[PDB]
């Protein structure tokens, strides 16, 4: 049998106030608590007391009726809120009409379970768990604070804010911390967070426990450098107990919730090991009229607090001499100028238990408005759900289909104001899904912590993310090739030919063919030799012009001097127009001249060596010329054969990936072919000069016919092998047929301008 | 509600001792303090001592420093006063009483009281 | 309001059996419950009853104290048990002394917190929850059933044993079904199981929410086909109502906990839909005892269950015509020859709800023979009975039980326990039964794979992915799990380290077969019998032949009647020289051994140049005359001007001493190749083509000049070949790749030249 | 336990009507049947009519088949029996009863009866 505040009236209401620390792990089957709360049990109490009198002196609230009270000490714990919620119901089995309280998640589903069976309506002030919004299992209850899916929400706004992405988490063993880690991992799953690893432990475990977390917790630290705490107050105390006797401080940044936030009871004694933190607080302005009442009271004159004197020798470490709850284990006596007034800290949610308070208070006041002896419960909770009334800060309290009232959030900031002083700084807000947080005084210089994360990223070149599987957070980079562009994030693609990936390594952009045959020296040297070559073919032509009566040249045909100076023309030509354009037409008049040229010299020069065989039969000496031509255009037909194998075509090619070019169509076996027709004639005129190399002529044209058949016969054996060696094959054919011409030219009519000067 | 009965008075000679026992019924006895009274026939009346809820401090009246004693036993919910060198003024009648938001004794304001017993001194 | 059954006696047992169906979903707040339960309500009831008479008249155990109770009803729900237990504890505000039940673990979990209030005892028999066994939170709890840990381990061990590595989840809401599939979770992520989504669902929801939980299991296939159930009978029976609803029978596997374990009731109607399932139950036989009183019952016999006329009529679907509890809504009349031994199924349960009783039996024998030793019934130092003497005493009981195993409870309150593994399957035509197809204990699980699947369509074993591990194709998690992969080919040239890495290998290896790294490249050097340098060999053979014959024909001949004037020193120096290259010739491939190019590049840089100076010399001998210094002499100085290109020979070992190495112009192939500096060559083509310039400058000065044998008319042509022959060797060297054997070629087609250009007209005039 | 008491009976000429009330008391009135007896002086105790536990099905004797009526009420909490056409064989003391546990009627285990009612019926 406990103690119990009572006050009477009319209508009797109950409350659960925790005056008394949770009993110890080893005592909680005796069921007895520890010592006493100031901020939570002494205040509260007081505040209903005070808020009842002040209710009932109000001629517009519920006139002619007089309200009662009966407050009990719920410890905290499950077990005694549930034998004092049993003394609610005894009448049932003046009746308790409704209970205000308690503040915890677990011990409010339990004295809801045993509560609703009897119609009894039970408005919370404290409890913000998720799971309490169903009412379907919890139908009576009703809070004025909002549940924690906004809190969960604001914190991973915040870890979303200063890129955090391998946060540890850490939770309290009950129902607050179980939705509210659950809701956060939810979160944060759909996200880049990553959460390292996640623990529960209970409020009242040993030290041994929180030394071993700690010890888990250090496993992760390099990388996982922030901790997201949903612990409740005590937790936190026995982290940073933890701490300090580990010799650990400032390796850590601990996020946490409305069971931390402004608490100077948790962060007494160690606050150099949590300086730092971010707390998330609901937000709620100071209540005036409760401070002008709370700070007159003494020990002697308060008659209706159970608690009071025992409250008053424990806060001010001294004993009462003669009042009748003296105990004596304290060595000094307690003076008469000890006041209330000293390092007075109020509770930060006395609004939330006046707000309920006068929820309940309005809420019989409507009801009344409609006999009424038995209060009936169903009746008060549909005129409670309906509640819209004007709150102590100005607000306006209502209710919504779940029962519960909307609300925002203030962000704290645990730090060192001056020297050996520590203080929560507000630091911002969390409101409707808008967060408006300042980062000038948190981190006030380049000092933002390291974030947690667990890989530095790569990008801006040809570097891969590969993951191994553990975490998606968690990974290493490996490079790409040289042809190779990023098409995802962890994967690159090579293009097909021609094709280079660009600076940006984003895609290939098909890199322009080259090709640049007048700057090099090479072509340009064989285009000065073949001018040099056109402007003696030029001079001999006009030469023979001009000398067209030709008193010794009429021995030899001037119409086969013609002939054998339009062949040097058209070569001169060819090798002119080898180098042009990649054009369909130039290559077609390359293929044309090739074909032409030579094959008409050498048909020229066999006919003039076999006019001179004969003659140690002839059908036609002066019109055999005429066959000569005939000749000529059988090398045409073979041409036009080269037309039937393939068509003219310029393609590109490419050697390798790097470097792509540009050449027309050349069938390796069609060159052939008057490459080996020409090469017979070759043979057939040097077989002819062999068999008359001796014999006397009167220009000793013999001599000179055999020399230039046996060089022209050197040239093209050397020159064959030239075309299958070398891959470019581009000038090795110019400077050959170049060279055979130059050769045929002075050879040939060398002993004409010897003759003639 | 927490009832009280006392017991042991009765008629005694001069310089002999007894004890008295009030005994409570109803549990939270460990909550109030508890002091004894006694009163002459004619005169008003006045106290004599009291004992804290928890024991371990109590007050003797200065007419009766260094005679009586006053104790408790929780377990069992009964408070004992023994009475030595008793004189012929001390017949009176005694009560026994419960106290809880007091001030400095003897300014308590008591919730509840006893019957009371008769103790007579003869010569 | 709610009826209670009793019997008296001095010791009274409270019982809470859920003789209703829970409230549906919108009778939860009026707490309305459902139809009658037979097995896990009323055979209860009675087993309860007929125990307590059965110890009632037992000498041995409790001899002179006669046992009452009190059983009431808890509807599997948590409100109607909580109000029923406000009852019990309201009759000590004759005093209950312990209560045995419920059979759920919320259930059990809320009336526990009240019980241990009032110090009352609590036996149960099917809460196998695995938090209830924490002595600091659940004192006054004991239980004759083992944890579902050890059901968690089961489940898991049957995945592993068919490889089923990718499975759906799905679990009841509540303390049991979360708490099994979370122990359930952890145990297959440490194994390496693999889950592809997590379920929930209340057993009172409505047809909707099953059908969206249908919809969101089935988006998953075809490659997550098993899902493990760790839910409640009522749930498994929502699944297959769901499932003949949509039309997707045999789609799917389930498995079962003994929340299905073989209850004919969740399958009924719906036995297609639910064929090949796998449960797991716990191991108890059938109480013979039980069935024979059960079976006798009547309707206008039983005077103490409150529940059993109406039982009739649900069971027989027929109206009591005259009976006080008639319920005149059913159609047809009840006969009189019905029975209860058609279609009966005894409950599986009932061993451990007999033990139950039992032992609180037990515990009170043995607190009354601590407490009074020699009295004979209840002595007054056992009045009233005590709750913490009560549980001190039932923390040791020891006894035997109905099936004749030994049931004593460990630190915890927990006891030993076994498994059964049931198969649901078809007999016949349209007969379907549970077949036993293993058991589970002590960690040792031990099916019969023969009857389960019979031929080779096993299911295929449900996973992600099909596994590329050949060794030439790595593996990339995309990021979703490490569970799904997609495989990609390791390149060529590269090998692999793990199942996820492609690394390639450095220049002059190749990865092997199976690609386990890179070992090497062989390289090639056997070129003999490649048709060229064969041909090459019959060339230098040959030539090597002609000169030995010359040779032999000017020994014979030394006397040079008309050769003498060409010196026959001169000419053995040509001959010696022409032998070199020839030699050279035949060994320009000798080896790559040192030595062999060492040869290679003394031969080439002696021979020809010695020859063709010694021709220049000749040639410049006759050309002084239209002042001579020593005429025999002057082919000693010729002599030193060959030694001249030794020297320069020698500053080639001074430039860089050659070596053999291996060259590697591309990846796929590796040769060896001897040492040659591109700019070393240059210096002796450049000495002998000065000396080429130089001798067809002389010969041009005196070309037409006559000559007693024309041999100043072959010196031009021999002059001009050689000129033609080197101007077209030169592009040649610097032209193919493997410049090998063009210059051999071009050396001995040299040579060819000279000798025949040089001793053509002597041949022809020896004849 | 549940008690049961009857009224509505008093003098009443031949011909008339007449209803009796019987009343129970507690809360689980919902799961008993019930039963109406009449005794009259000189001889023993008869069954007249009865009811099932939910309506439903009512019973008549052959006596006072047609003529009498039965009803019940779970939410007033009472039974009624409405009678018609009376006639002088029917003055005798009613009794009102109630059975849970019977077979067919009338053959039904009463266990609470209640104190009965005189009806005097004259010419
Ligand atoms: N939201 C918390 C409220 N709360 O937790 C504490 O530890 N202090 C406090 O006010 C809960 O649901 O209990
Ligand atoms: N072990 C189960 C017991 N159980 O659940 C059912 O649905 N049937 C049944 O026997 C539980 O923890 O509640």
């Amino acid at each position: 049998r406990r103690v119990v505040a009572h006050m009477p009236g009319d209508i009797i209401i109950g409350a659960l106030f925790s005056v008394h620390h949770q009993p110890t792990v080893d005592k909680v089957h005796e069921r007895k608590c520890g010592a006493v709360r100031e901020q939570y049990g002494i205040q509260r109490v007081e505040a209903m007391l005070h808020t009842l009198e002040r209710i009932n002196s109000d001629p517009t609230l519920l006139p002619n009726i007089t309200l009662g009270c009966e407050i009990r000490d719920s410890c905290w714990h499950s077990a005694v809120a549930l034998e004092q919620s049993i003394e609610f119901i005894r009448d049932s089995l003046k009746p308790i009409v409704g209970v205000i309280g308690p503040g915890s998640s677990s011990v409010a589903i339990q004295v809801q379970n045993l509560l609703q069976l009897f119609n009894i309506p039970q408005i919370a002030y404290s409890a913000t768990s998720m799971d309490l919004s169903d009412k379907t299992l919890f139908k009576y209850f009703m809070r004025v604070v909002p549940s924690d899916a906004q809190q969960a929400r604001a914190m991973v706004d915040i870890v979303k804010r200063y890129n955090w992405t391998y946060v540890s988490a850490v939770h309290t063993e009950g129902n607050y911390g179980e939705s509210g880690m659950e809701a956060f991992k939810d979160m944060s799953a759909k996200e880049g967070i990553c959460i390292a690893h996640s623990y529960k432990i209970y409020s009242n475990a040993g030290e041994q426990s929180f030394d071993k977390l700690l010890k888990k917790l250090t496993s992760h630290l390099p990388k996982a450098r922030v901790v997201a705490c949903f612990c409740e107050g005590m937790t936190v105390r026995g982290l940073l107990m933890a701490m300090r006797r580990l010799g650990l401080a400032g390796e850590f940044l601990l996020l946490g919730s409305d069971g931390w936030a402004d608490r100077y009871d948790v962060t007494d004694g160690y606050q150099r090991e949590a300086v730092g933190g971010i707390t998330i607080k609901l937000q709620s302005p100071d209540v005036k009229w409760f401070d002008d009442y709370y700070l007159k009271l003494r020990p002697e004159t308060n008659h209706r607090n159970p608690w009071f004197q025992e409250f008053w020798q424990h806060r001010f470490q001294c004993r009462l001499e003669g009042f009748p709850q003296e105990n004596s284990k304290y060595n000094k006596t307690c003076n008469s100028s000890l006041t209330l007034k000293t390092h007075h800290v109020q509770d930060s949610k006395m609004g939330f238990v006046i707000n309920a308070i006068y929820s309940m208070a309005y809420g019989l006041h409507n009801m009344q408005m409609s006999a009424m002896k038995p209060i009936d419960g169903r009746k008060l909770l549909e005129s409670l759900m309906k509640t819209n009334f004007t709150g102590v800060s100005g607000d306006t309290i209502l209710f919504d289909e779940n029962g519960d009232s909307p609300g925002r959030y203030e962000i704290m900031n645990f730090k060192e104001m001056g020297k050996d002083y520590f203080d929560y700084i507000n630091v911002g807000s969390w409101d409707n899904g808008e967060l408006k947080m300042d980062d000038d005084e948190v981190w006030s210089k380049k000092s933002n912590i390291i974030r947690s994360v667990c890989s530095e990223p790569c990008e801006k070149g040809q570097i891969k993310v590969i993951r191994k599987g553990e975490v998606s957070c968690c990974w290493t980079c490996t490079p790409c090739k040289e042809n190779e562009y990023v098409f995802d994030e962890y994967t690159c693609k090579a293009c097909q030919l021609g094709s280079w990936p660009t600076d940006d390594l984003t895609g290939c952009d098909l890199i322009p063919v080259q090709y640049l045959r007048w700057g090099d020296p090479e072509p340009i040297a064989a285009v000065v030799f073949a001018c040099l070559g056109l402007l003696a073919t030029l001079f001999v032509t006009v030469v023979f012009i001009i000398y067209r009566d030709t008193p010794v040249v009429k021995s030899s045909s001037r119409e086969l001097c013609y002939i054998i100076l339009a062949g040097i023309c058209l070569g001169y030509l060819c090798t002119f127009c080898l180098i042009a354009k990649p054009k369909q037409i130039y290559c077609y008049l390359q293929r044309i001249g090739i074909g032409l040229s030579p094959a008409m010299s050498y048909s020229a020069l066999v006919t003039k060596t076999n006019r001179i065989a004969r003659i140690l039969r002839f059908m036609s000496a002066c019109a055999q010329l005429v066959i000569a031509f005939i000749l000529i255009c059988i090398q045409l037909g073979i041409i036009v054969a080269l037309f039937i194998m393939e068509p003219p075509d310029i393609m590109h090619d490419y050697p390798s990936i790097r470097e792509v070019y540009l050449i027309c169509n050349t069938t390796n076996l069609g060159v052939v072919t008057p490459l080996g027709y020409n090469g017979l004639l070759i043979l057939s005129c040097t077989f002819y000069a062999f068999k008359t190399r001796n014999v006397p002529a009167n220009f000793n044209e013999a001599k000179y016919i055999a020399f230039t058949m046996y060089t022209t016969c050197i040239i093209w054996l050397a020159f064959v092998p030239i075309y299958f060696g070398s891959n470019y094959k581009i000038i090795t054919m110019c400077f050959s047929v170049s060279l055979s011409a130059t050769v045929a030219l002075g050879c040939m009519f060398v002993p004409k301008v010897y003759i003639i000067l | 509600q927490v009832q009280l009965v006392e017991s042991g008075g009765g008629l005694v000679q001069a310089g002999g001792s007894l004890r008295l026992s009030c005994a409570a019924s109803g549990r939270t006895f460990t909550s109030y303090a508890m002091g004894w009274f006694r009163q002459a026939p004619g005169k008003e009346r006045e106290s004599v001592a009291a004992i804290s809820s928890s024991g371990g401090s109590t007050h003797y009246a200065d007419s009766v420093k260094g005679r009586f004693t006053i104790s408790r036993d929780n377990s069992k919910n009964t408070v004992y006063l023994q009475m030595n060198s008793l004189k012929p003024e001390d017949t009176a009648v005694y009560y026994c009483a419960a106290a809880m938001y007091g001030s400095r004794w003897p300014d308590w304001e008591y919730d509840y009281w006893g019957q009371g017993t008769q103790v007579t001194v003869s010569s």
